[PDB]
RNA sequence: GCUCAACGGAUAAAAGGUACUCCGGGGAUAACAGGCUGAUACCGCCCAAGAGUUCAUAUCGACGGCGGUGUUUGGCACCU
RNA sequence: UCCUCCUAAAGAGUAACGGAGGAGCACGAAGGUUGGCUAAUCCUGGUCGGACAUCAGGAGGUUAGUGCAAUGGCAUAAGCC
RNA sequence: ACUUACCAACCCGAUGCAAACUGCGAAUACCGGAGAAUGUUAUCACGGGAGACACACGGCGGGUGCUAACGUCCGUCGUGAAGAGGGAAACAACCCAGACCGCCAGCUAAGGUCCCAAAGUCAUGGUUAAGUGGGAAACGAUGUGGGAAGGCCCAGAC
RNA sequence: GCCUGGCGGCCGUAGCGCGGUGGUCCCACCUGACCCCAUGCCGAACUCAGAAGUGAAACGCCGUAGCGCCGAUGGUAGUGUGGGGUCUCCCCAUGCGAGAGUAGGGAACUGCCAGGCA
């Protein structure tokens, strides 16, 4: 299965960042979208999200899923987090390489601000 | 042809439920990961688990094997 | 004799034999021969008995030996000193309690059940009694 | 069509039992229904020269307690080990 | 308030070094020796330990 | 830089005989005898397959079982 | 002398000329980290090809593996690249 | 390729066994915290002086032995050692009990009350006739007291 | 309110199996691959650019107890303390009291955020 192949990649990297106690950064990679959220040390609260399911993200983008978009994202989860107090995060990848369009989240949540 | 055995090794609970620790002490000298180690807790070498925080130590069963962790409450 | 084809380690402690039994019921066969003394069973005794049972009931019927011995007892020679090792397995046994059955039959009259059982447990060094299959 | 008449046991546990076996008794229970189980002390004789038959386990039972009837099915017996005696009997209520 | 008393009936010689650390709790010296202490649960389950060789009385 | 492996390592470096023996000790510990035990031994009994032309039990008694004795071979090391 | 299990009486420790086994090393990768992956065995089909060498699919679930004993561990793998 | 009283893997149902088996799991013990009463600080640390490092039996859990030994080796507790007194005839270690001294005073524990020998030849209801009590098993037996049933039976049973 | 996605609590009353259903959005399969990147061969996986097609598989949801799972009451085993016997084993008073099995329960419950529909 892929999706639980993916969930056993992520899950060192999770338990981490749950035994350091960092507030995660956790990215989604869809075929059509990105997600990004960024979830309090105790794990079970979000603080601020954004993705291309949101029609602020998605009218000003030609496709959601490919690396405009989740550039975007990025910046559109920097930009709140830093409204709401949110300074220093950890990225969690969750199970995707850091490569495409997490990179491109990444990257572009690391120019607006938001400190990994 | 027999007549032989190492020296006992000491292994097991050094600090209980409930029982106050310093930063450092041991807690579960034992020989592999029959206790894991959680909040506050660091596991060595030879997988003897160790107060990382000050505090008390608190037993748990968690996870989807229901492994036995150790807690440190701070205290 | 009976004992076990291939153990895994040759030489058991004593230990001790308390308590009751777990076979109580005549499960296979419709009549029994149960255990009412303690002791334990070697495999000769439980041969001699199973003789005893199969000729006296002739080769008609069906007999189920309920205990089987798989216990080493080791011994040490004559004119051998305490110490020096643990002795050599000699025999087998089987530690049997109040309650177990040691024997069924089932296809024949209950008065030959008993005859059998009688000639049988006069084999044996522990009390025993007859009992039925009962239902329930 | 076998009426059992019984009493409710204000003692349990095993020194109250064994206490009850002595003097030619032995506990039960009728559990079953919704209602609570019933704790129920039955006399030696009478049950093992009706269990003798082969109707004891398969009919409907009358237990009286207390001048009540509850019309029970014995479930299963625990007998003694090496004795023809018993221990216990559990009845379902039917 | 209730103050049950509490007597030593049997001799303390051959017994457990827990139940002679139980009568050196209860105050009882020799036998035949009526002490009265305070009826509160810990009491009680100090006579409740020793009870064959302590006589109670209330 | 040590199978200093007798591994808290006596020396860098060490095998035997003594019925020609000797001294201090020990019933802390053997040989005899006693004691305890009874595996073994001896004696007795229980079941009875069978042998006995037939017939288990006149006489024997397989497979097994339960004791007694303190008569052997032992075990222990309590007395010396 | 040292290691593992049992004896060992559910903390530790615990004896016997008690029951069983091992060590007196290996490795510059078999260590560090990062990224990834998941076994044994059996069934079916398939050139030489066979009970068993490779391929493909299924059942199966770690009965596998862990440099070397045994025990305790291990999937977040401590296993494999 | 054709037959077959023989054996039998795996799987399923039922039955047991395990110190070196565990998908379960006590009592107890141990560690930690709080609280009351009691205890001549009984606790810990440091310093002066030791002695001792042959233990024995008895209960409980075991190894060894033959579930042999007044055997041997452990764990734990008691006693002896180093503890007299009363009891078990006599009997370190078993049961009761811990002796500062005195008394021709009382009450008791274990154990006992016919005589030796202190105290019931006590009271009520049973049981055994074997001197059982006051050694010893498998097994044998119309000994004898009790209990629950059952077959036949004054259309006459044994 | 219903549905879907993410991250958790919880760790089988939560998992399996059999049957039914879902795609506007979401998700999954999918389409293509010269580029970012990748295969000890292979865009199968990883990755990128997309959205034609289908919910077949997958995943979710709803049923169904064939099984796994939970599980009393009672009794049994064991056992601490004291006592007793016919004492390699048990019994009594008393305190604790299982494992297995039975009746039964049972195809989860829930928090934060986000999107779609009413």
């Amino acid at each position: 299965d892929k999706k639980s192949a993916r969930i056993r990649r992520a899950t060192r990297a999770r338990r981490k960042l749950q035994e350091l106690g960092a507030t995660r950064l956790v990215v989604h990679r869809t075929p059509r979208h990105i997600y990004a959220q960024v979830i309090a040390p105790n794990g079970s609260e979000v603080l601020v999200a954004a993705s291309t399911v949101e029609k602020a993200i998605a009218e000003q983008l030609k496709y959601t899923g490919n690396k405009d978009a989740a550039a975007a994202v990025g910046k559109a989860v920097a930009e709140r987090a830093l409204e709401k107090g949110i300074k220093d995060v950890s990225f969690d990848r969750s199970g995707f390489q850091y490569h495409g369009r997490v990179q491109a989240l990444a990257d572009a949540a690391r120019e607006a601000g938001l400190q990994f | 042809r027999n007549g032989r055995d190492s020296e006992a090794k000491r292994l097991g609970v050094k600090r209980f439920g409930g029982e106050s620790v310093l930063a450092g002490s041991i807690i579960v000298r034992q020989r592999g990961t029959k206790f894991h180690a959680g909040a506050n807790v660091g596991c060595g070498r030879d997988h003897t688990l160790f107060a990382k925080a000050d505090g008390k130590v608190k037993f748990e069963v968690k996870g989807p094997k229901n492994r036995k962790f150790i807690s440190i409450e701070a205290e | 004799m009976l004992q076990p084809k291939r153990t895994k380690f040759r030489k058991m402690h004593k230990g001790r034999n308390r308590g009751l039994a777990q076979g109580t019921d005549v499960s296979f066969g419709s009549f029994g021969l149960k255990a009412v003394g303690r002791g334990r069973l070697t495999a000769r005794q439980i041969e001699a008995a199973r003789r005893a049972m199969t000729r006296a009931v002739k080769r008609q019927g069906k007999i189920w030996i309920r205990v089987f011995p798989d216990k080493p007892i080791t011994e040490k020679p004559l004119a051998v000193r305490m110490g020096k090792g643990k002795g050599n397995v000699e025999y087998w046994v089987a530690l049997i309690q109040p309650g177990k059955v040691l024997y069924e039959m089932d296809g024949v009259p209950e008065e030959l059940a008993r005859e059998a059982f009688k000639l049988a447990a006069a084999k044996l060094p522990i009390k025993t009694t007859f009992v039925t299959k009962t239902v329930m | 069509m076998f009426t059992i008449n019984a009493e409710v046991r204000k003692e349990q546990g095993k020194g109250a039992s064994r206490r009850l076996r002595a003097a030619n008794k032995f506990p039960a229970i009728i559990y079953g229904g919704k209602e609570a189980p019933l704790a129920i002390e039955l006399d030696h004789d009478k049950v093992m020269n009706m269990q003798a038959k082969a109707e004891f386990y398969s009919e409907v039972l009358t237990i009286v307690v207390d001048g009540k009837e509850i019309k029970v099915k014995a479930q299963d017996v625990q007998r003694h080990p090496y004795k023809p005696k018993l221990q216990h009997i559990d009845f379902v209520r039917a | 308030a209730k103050t049950i008393k509490i007597t030593q009936t049997r001799s303390a010689i051959g017994r457990l070094p827990k139940h002679k650390a139980t009568l050196l709790g209860l105050g009882l010296r020799r036998i035949g020796h009526t002490v009265e202490r305070e009826d509160t649960p810990a009491i009680r389950g100090m006579i409740n330990a020793v009870s064959f060789m302590v006589k109670v009385e209330e």
